[PDB]
RNA sequence: CUCCACACAAUAUAGAUGGAUACGAAUAAGGCGUCCUUGUGGCGUCGCUGAACCAUAGCAGGCUAGCAACGGUGCACUUGGCGGAAAGGCCUUGGGUGCUUGCUGGCGAAUUGCAAUGGCGUGGGGAUAAAUCAUUUGUAUACGACUUAGA
RNA sequence: UGGUUCCUGCCGAAGAACGUAGAGUUAAGGUGCCGGAAUACACGCUCAUCAGA
RNA sequence: UUUCACUGGGCCAGCAUCAGUUUUGGUGGCAGGAUAAAUCCAUAGGAAUGUAGCUUGCCUCGGUAAGUAUUAUAGCCUGUGGGAAUACUGCCAGCUGGGACUGAGGACUGCGACGUAAGUCAAGGAUGCUGGCAUAAUGGUUAUAUGCCGC
């Protein structure tokens, strides 16, 4: 479907600039130019955890967790974790694009030597 | 302003005449990988189409005084050109 | 639907062709103002003479006139400069302008805004009782200009006689008659 | 706004033993017959105390010009409260209709008096019908023979933004 | 010959604003020769182009154009207002947007 | 020479009902109101502010607070439908409502005449 | 001002895509034309908007054919005059050489497939009129500065 | 006395009650220019040698 | 494996037909009024900001004036009678046009309507057609600029 987003930028704290050990995470304030975070602006519960692809991304270890996305290739999207080593990572491509699962981010750790 | 298109016996072509060509046999491989461009003519009978209609047409212009140097000239805006008055 | 636009100041009131430019200089259009010293003022010479005298606690028609249309715009922004830098302002008309037509904006007209039977002011009056010593130097080179363009405007009226005489002998014809068809 | 005539008649209820009063009727100039009817209360409980709870209204109408053509002559009555002390004032106005008299009535009234349309109290408006009967001045100064005289205001609306001609009240 | 213009040149006058808060997705247009809003009824849902020229060269050309159409009018002098796709950078106030004829009615 | 404000002076409403109709001022009302009567043009007897009317130069005789019948009388006695008709301005006025009524061919005639003509003016100029 | 090296250039920046298209004054008055008794004369006209006027066909404007006129018009020249308020422009002679839609012809346009805008800087050398520093003077001078004079 | 460490939701005392947007219509307030929007219209009054708004 | 034929995802657009909200037009038929009033026509009186006529006086061979003169060589007003029309106000489950925003939901069920019938449909929320796109389409990041707001 159309995912609506109901808030581009980000929610930073007041005078979050004004100093460096002032930190940008939210924390409630104990003018209103500043856009502060509020239930109205949770998303669509349809569009919810969407990708611009249209998927909904899902964090792979390994091969096995791989094959828990077997029926659901068009709806979900695999993601590798950020610690596979790349013997690992070659082996869960083929594996993906042997099941036809769209995974996210291809090419990390990885290049293709002639 | 008008003209008659009774002269014309416009209706044989169609919608799926003007149906823009596809290839085959995925282009032919290309030619094996060398590209060609003599594919750029048109079709004659597009060209005897339009020589037909257009005979029929002239016939009915050469009727009306003008009309032809009227076609025959472009349209543009000139300055205090107003065309919400400018009845067509 | 002019590149440029040359406006006449005289027969004028300051606020009004002030308010008038300064909105079309915000739209965009360029503009030279022409015959500045010939604006006038409502009221009597002797209020605006104390207005300007309790303002000054420039002398030029020229400033004064950048003066209040600068009050209306906007000026300390950068949009508001670009306007200013759009405008041109003269007492009188010096070359090149001189040969080029010279509008006017008839809601900043004296002779339609003023109720007849009040007093007015000439900027140009204004300026030299305030101390700007050049009016005299102005009317030299308009009685000048007055003089050559009479001379372009007489030589025009008989240049545009003889094409009233080839219009009306070129009158009566079949072309002419197809004009009138078709209305010209 | 525009004002409307209307006969309005009113008649202080019919009690029992008391069978068919007087039936007060007034002819009042207001923009719609609600407002209308109000003026008509206010007027009556200036007649005599009544209230809007102790009568009715009988008939509520318009009436018309019968010659909406001819330029008639008006002597008028008015009474209005400066605001602490009242006073009367008998005004003549040249007029074709009736109703635009007392538009421009009122409107001088609020011109010269500051005086609202509650305030003004209207006696009456009747036409003069004959000349010299007009004892004001400035109606008096159009009813000369053979009237003519130039516009004033020769000034219009230009509707544009720069003019080429340097324009004159040609007139 | 001479001339080639299949548009009506008009002025981006401004943003919908008010005296404090502007709005910049609803944009204010002057169209030339328009001072009534019943001529500004043929001008609604009109196909609008702001043309401008860059330094580099995207496509085969350095000149590029923002679109966008009419929606209602603005005011009793004719002043049109319009949307955009992508808003304008307002530093293009008072210049000349071109108003082409498409969608047209006639 | 100035017009001025009369009976049987004949007027033009530029701005109503009318939008331009031919019309005769029957009596005055004031400064700033006339009474005017139409019937020739269609627009009916009625008060009206002066601004929104224009006076012509034409005038006729037209007897105080005549009646509508007598006012098409005279109207048509003056003859000044005609005498409206030969002034430069209506003419002027009819030329610019032409105008409007221009199609595109009718427009590219008009170009096309224009250099006919222009072209016949030019062999005229430049030899006398 | 001039010889090598390389970066755009044959462009545009507050907003190009028919033309900024020139009397002056008066306004309870003007203008234009005309006549005479040249006037504060008479007559007629006009305004009441530029909604005007001028330009405007042709591949974003092709290639040719004649008909007619001695027109129009571009460009480079050429002749002379006018323009100083910031003239930097205007007007003219004379040819040249284009186009000419004033008229009539004859070939080309497509498929872009139904809208998507579609000389100036650097870096390194060469040449030059002066200026400065230095010397010197004292009408000057806290110092600058001033000021002589010197191939 | 001063300080007392994450978020969101719900409940919550001693002209207009405001989730996040889109579109429309308006209150008040305005509509010469800044400044968005009639240098609208109509009728009267005021020329002030620092009216008045 | 080979021949031949057909077809292709996603996004962003434009158009058509719809639906929902809205805005702006054009146009028709009604119903009420004092059953509009008026106007127009018919009649009778009246008067003047008295038309024709007459008298008189100054005076450019005839202009004026001030009497007469109530229509004559203008007319007006009022009264009464006849006939509509239109204004205003309201209604239409009258017709028709333009523009903007929206496309939630997701086999069928329901209310309908048109249809003799079978079926169809604007009827329990948008579908259809076309275009562009891999040296993408397009989107994001920053720094600057613009405008508005911010102690």
């Amino acid at each position: 479907p159309k995912i609506v987003k109901k808030h581009t930028k980000k929610f930073k704290r007041h005078h979050s600039d004004r100093y460096h050990r002032v930190a940008e995470n939210w924390r409630k304030q104990k003018r209103g130019n500043i856009s502060q975070p509020k239930i109205g602006y949770g998303s669509n519960k349809k569009t919810k955890f969407l990708s611009p692809s249209g998927h909904k991304t899902f964090l792979v270890a390994n091969v096995k967790d791989l094959e828990t996305l077997t029926m659901h290739t068009k709806t979900y999207a695999a993601e590798i974790a950020h610690n596979i080593s790349a013997k690992n990572r070659v082996v869960i491509l083929a594996r993906a694009k042997a099941l036809g699962i769209k995974v996210t981010n291809p090419k990390g750790r990885l290049a293709l030597e002639a | 302003t008008k003209v008659s298109v009774e002269g014309v016996n416009v209706e044989k072509f169609n919608v799926e005449y003007f149906a823009k060509e596809k290839l085959t046999k995925k282009e032919k491989k290309e030619a094996n990988l060398f590209p060609e461009q003599q594919n750029k003519e048109i079709k004659a009978e597009r060209v005897e189409d339009q020589k037909v209609v257009d005979k029929a047409l002239i016939a009915e212009i050469k009727k009306t005084p003008l009309l032809k140097q009227y076609l025959s000239a472009s349209f543009s805006l000139k300055n205090g050109d107003k065309p919400h008055m400018l009845k067509f | 639907v002019e590149p440029v636009v040359v406006i006449d100041g005289k027969g004028h009131l300051v606020g009004r062709l002030a308010s008038v430019v300064a909105k079309q200089l915000l739209n965009g259009q360029k503009i030279v103002v022409v015959r500045a010293e010939e604006l006038n003022i409502s009221g009597e010479f002797f209020r605006n003479k104390l207005k300007y005298h309790d303002f000054l606690r420039f002398r030029a028609p020229s400033r004064i006139f950048y003066k209040a249309l600068r009050g209306m715009v906007s000026h300390k922004t950068a949009r508001g400069k670009a306007a200013l830098e759009r405008l041109k302002v003269f007492e009188g008309i010096p070359p090149p302008y001189d040969k080029k037509k010279r509008v006017v904006v008839p809601q900043a007209l004296r002779v339609l805004r003023l109720k007849p039977g009040r007093k007015y002011t000439t900027l140009g009056k204004l300026s030299t009782s305030v101390g700007w010593k050049y009016e005299d130097v102005v009317a030299k080179l308009e009685a000048k200009r007055k003089v050559s363009s009479a001379e372009y405007y007489a030589k025009k009226r008989a240049f545009t006689k003889k094409v009233a005489s080839a219009n009306a002998t070129a009158a009566e014809s079949d072309v002419a008659k197809q004009l009138a068809a078709l209305g010209y | 706004a525009h004002f409307k005539e209307y006969q309005v008649i009113g008649r202080r209820l019919p009690t029992e033993s008391v069978p068919e009063p007087k039936l007060f009727r007034m002819r009042i100039f207001a923009s719609n017959e609600v407002i209308a009817k109000s003026r008509y209360w206010y007027f009556l409980q200036k007649l005599h105390k009544v209230k809007k709870a102790s009568g009715e209204i009988v008939s509520i109408n318009q009436i018309n010009e019968a010659h909406p053509t001819k330029v008639k002559n008006f002597g008028v009555w008015v009474r209005y409260d400066s605001r602490s002390g009242t006073h009367n004032m008998y005004k003549e106005i040249r007029d074709v209709s009736r109703v635009a008299a007392v538009e421009t009535l009122y409107q001088d009234m609020a011109a010269r008096h500051r005086a609202r349309f509650r305030s003004i109290h209207i006696l009456k408006v009747a036409e003069i019908e004959k000349t010299a009967d007009v004892k004001r001045q400035y109606v008096k100064q159009f009813l000369t023979k053979d009237l003519k005289f130039p516009l004033p205001h020769r000034v219009q609306k230009s509707t544009k933004t720069f003019s080429y001609k340097r324009p004159s009240t040609f007139y | 010959a001479e001339s080639h213009r299949l548009y009506v040149k008009g002025k981006h006058l401004s943003y919908q604003r008010s005296k404090r808060v502007n709005n910049p997705n609803v944009s204010l247009i002057k169209i030339e020769g328009v001072a009534t809003p019943q001529d500004a009824q043929f001008y609604l849902g009109k196909r609008i182009a702001y043309v401008y020229r860059a330094s580099k060269e995207v496509r085969g050309s350095k000149i590029r154009v923002m679109w966008g159409k009419v929606t209602r009018t603005h005011g009793n002098s004719g002043v049109v207002r319009a949307t955009f796709r992508n808003n304008l950078p307002a530093k293009t106030f008072g210049a000349s947007v071109r108003i082409f004829l498409y969608p047209s009615n006639i | 020479n100035w017009r001025l404000v009369e009976v049987g002076r004949v007027v033009l409403i530029k701005k109503g009902q009318s939008a331009g109709k031919l019309a005769a001022i029957v009596e005055i009302i004031d400064q700033k109101k006339v009474l005017i009567d139409g019937p020739k043009a269609g627009v009916p007897r009625q008060a009206i502010n002066l601004g929104q009317v224009v006076l012509t130069p034409l005038t006729f005789a037209l007897p105080r607070g005549a009646r509508t019948a007598t006012v098409s009388k005279k109207w048509a006695a003056a003859a000044v439908c005609e005498k409206w008709a030969a002034s430069s301005w209506a003419k002027k006025i009819a030329q610019r409502e032409r105008r409007a009524a221009l199609t595109d061919f009718e427009r590219f005639q008009v170009m096309v005449l224009r250099k006919q003509k222009r072209y016949t003016v030019k062999k005229a100029l430049a030899k006398a």
